[PDB]
């Protein structure tokens, strides 16, 4: 078997943002940046990059959560909060 | 022990006294189980025509066939009652 | 209030309140419950004729109108069966005669008898 | 997961398994090549029982 | 999985992960058990075996279709296909 | 053509219902040869083309009975 790590999180947030186009930069990332402003993100973009973090991931999550992760740290606390890695 | 009570018709045995209608009914009843036994062992021996057949068995033991057949409406239970609550010929 | 023998067990009642009934599996499992196995919150008013919506009734598929469905199943009958019906008149005949048996048909093999011939008798 | 959004390295499989598929793979276009060769005139379906 | 689950039940299948430490020494009676079963019945249900085909002579089978005739021709009865 | 056979053939045998006809013949010891072996395929094979090649023969001719079944079939309908 496998157990999912913190950092694991951690890289694969941070690997995944690399390959998307409409990000900011590629250095300005960090684990406390918000997604919308850090990252030149706009409403419509971030739901793209939550749908791609949702499959990258294999768990989906709701809409009630959608607009709750609206930071980094806020979406690696969620998804480290569910034992389904 | 084997033991072979008598056998005592309905016809003239004065419907009062319950020694001879008891009789009678008990041995209507075991007759009928008599009855009965013939059935039981043409069907133990026809199952045996078809073991030993295979194939042929429509032709070994029609007779057999059709004599269980025939047997099957008349080797039953069917009450002493009826015979004991009527009369034929009348 | 919804179907039609909900509307017909209204006046029944005295003292309930009479809320709207709605099947437990039609409400989404991700908000978060009490009863977690049955999507319900624990003083939650049970409708009038619970056991048809609890997540214990039947399953009340979704995609498809009930009524509408009903269509497309005869419909799949009916280009079954009827055109199944219409092959009859279009096939061939076939090619070669079905065989015939010795000993006039082995009527006296199947057990039978020269008065019971008819009933045997298998191309003689 | 050493490498992450780049190419999938070549995955590594006992030695025990892959020669079972090897050899389930090769009795099985073996056992073909047997049968449609013992029955090519009749597999294929040929010398039809028609009297000309 | 692992998960923690109360041990103070007792289940005939034995619960959850029932893995008690004497399983090599029981399973030596179980097992002496299964074999003592097994060839014990073996035995008692051998006499009550038999061979179906060939039981009985023909000779016995088609004289009881004789005597399905001579029961038949007493009592008189048609064929099945007579009408 | 192989010989049609006796009464009491078909009733030793025990040969099926539906294999009893003049093409038997071959089938008594065919069956018998598969008795020797235990249905194996790769034995008794030529036997078994024996049985096989009688059954042809005797499919050429129930063949030339059904052609045989339609040329008055066509002068019925020639009655006008």
């Amino acid at each position: 078997a496998h157990v999912l790590t913190k950092d694991m999180i951690q890289e694969r947030i941070v690997a995944l943002l690399e390959s998307f186009d409409k990000v900011n930069d590629a250095k300005n990332i960090t684990a406390t940046a918000n997604l919308t402003s850090d990252l030149g993100l706009d409403s419509l973009d971030v739901v793209e990059v939550v749908m791609a973090i949702e499959e990258e991931f294999g768990l989906e999550i709701p809409d009630h959560d959608a607009d709750e992760i609206k930071t980094v740290q806020q979406a690696i606390d969620y998804v480290s909060a569910q034992p389904a890695a | 022990e084997h033991q072979r009570p008598e056998l005592v018709s309905f016809d003239d045995i004065n419907y009062n006294d319950h020694k001879k209608v008891r009789e009678a009914q008990e041995s209507y009843t075991r007759e009928q189980f008599i009855r009965l036994e013939a059935l039981k062992t043409v069907r133990k021996a026809l199952e045996k025509c078809y073991e030993e057949s295979g194939p042929n068995h429509f032709e070994d033991c029609k007779n057999l066939a059709e004599q269980y057949l025939d047997m099957l409406p008349t080797h039953r239970l069917q009450g002493y009652l009826g015979y004991q609550r009527n009369d034929p010929s009348k | 209030i919804r179907a039609s023998f909900d509307k017909a067990e209204e006046p029944m009642l005295g003292d309930y309140p009479d809320i709207d009934p709605f099947p437990a599996q039609l409400k989404n499992p991700y908000k978060k419950y009490d009863d977690q196995q049955d999507r319900r919150n624990l003083e939650e008013p049970l409708s009038v004729n619970d056991d048809l919506y609890d997540m214990w009734s039947p399953d009340r598929f979704t995609h498809f109108k009930n009524q509408d469905a009903l269509k497309y199943f005869i419909g799949f009958l009916t280009i079954f069966f009827g055109a199944s019906y219409v092959a009859t008149y279009f096939v061939p005949e076939k090619a070669a005669i079905p065989r015939e048996f010795p000993y006039e048909g082995l009527w006296k093999e199947s057990g039978g008898t020269e008065k019971s011939k008819a009933f045997f008798g298998q191309r003689s | 997961n050493y490498k992450w959004n780049g190419p999938l390295p070549r995955p590594h499989v006992s030695a025990g398994h892959r020669i079972a598929t090897k050899f389930l793979g090769a009795t099985m276009f073996f056992w073909m090549f047997l049968r449609i060769k013992e029955e090519y005139p009749a597999m294929l379906g040929l010398h039809n029982f028609y009297p000309p | 999985g692992r998960y923690p689950f109360p041990k103070d039940v007792i289940s005939m299948t034995g619960g959850w992960w029932a893995n008690p430490s004497n399983w090599k020494l029981n399973g030596l009676f179980a097992t002496g058990i299964a074999v003592g079963l097994a060839l014990w019945v073996s035995t008692a249900t051998l006499p009550y075996t038999r061979r179906r085909e060939g039981i009985t002579s023909e000779s016995d089978i088609s004289k009881w279709n004789a005597a399905a005739g001579v029961w038949r021709e007493r009592h008189g009865k048609i064929s099945t296909g007579e009408a | 053509f192989p010989p049609l056979l006796s009464q009491e053939d078909m009733k030793k045998h025990k040969i099926l219902l539906a294999y009893r006809d003049r093409c038997a013949a071959l089938l008594v010891p065919l069956n018998e040869c598969r008795k020797k072996n235990y249905y194996m395929p790769w034995a008794c094979g030529h036997e078994r083309h024996e049985y096989e090649m009688c059954e042809v023969a005797d499919f050429q001719r129930r063949v030339k009975a059904m052609d045989k079944l339609k040329a008055e079939k066509i002068e019925q309908a020639k009655a006008a």
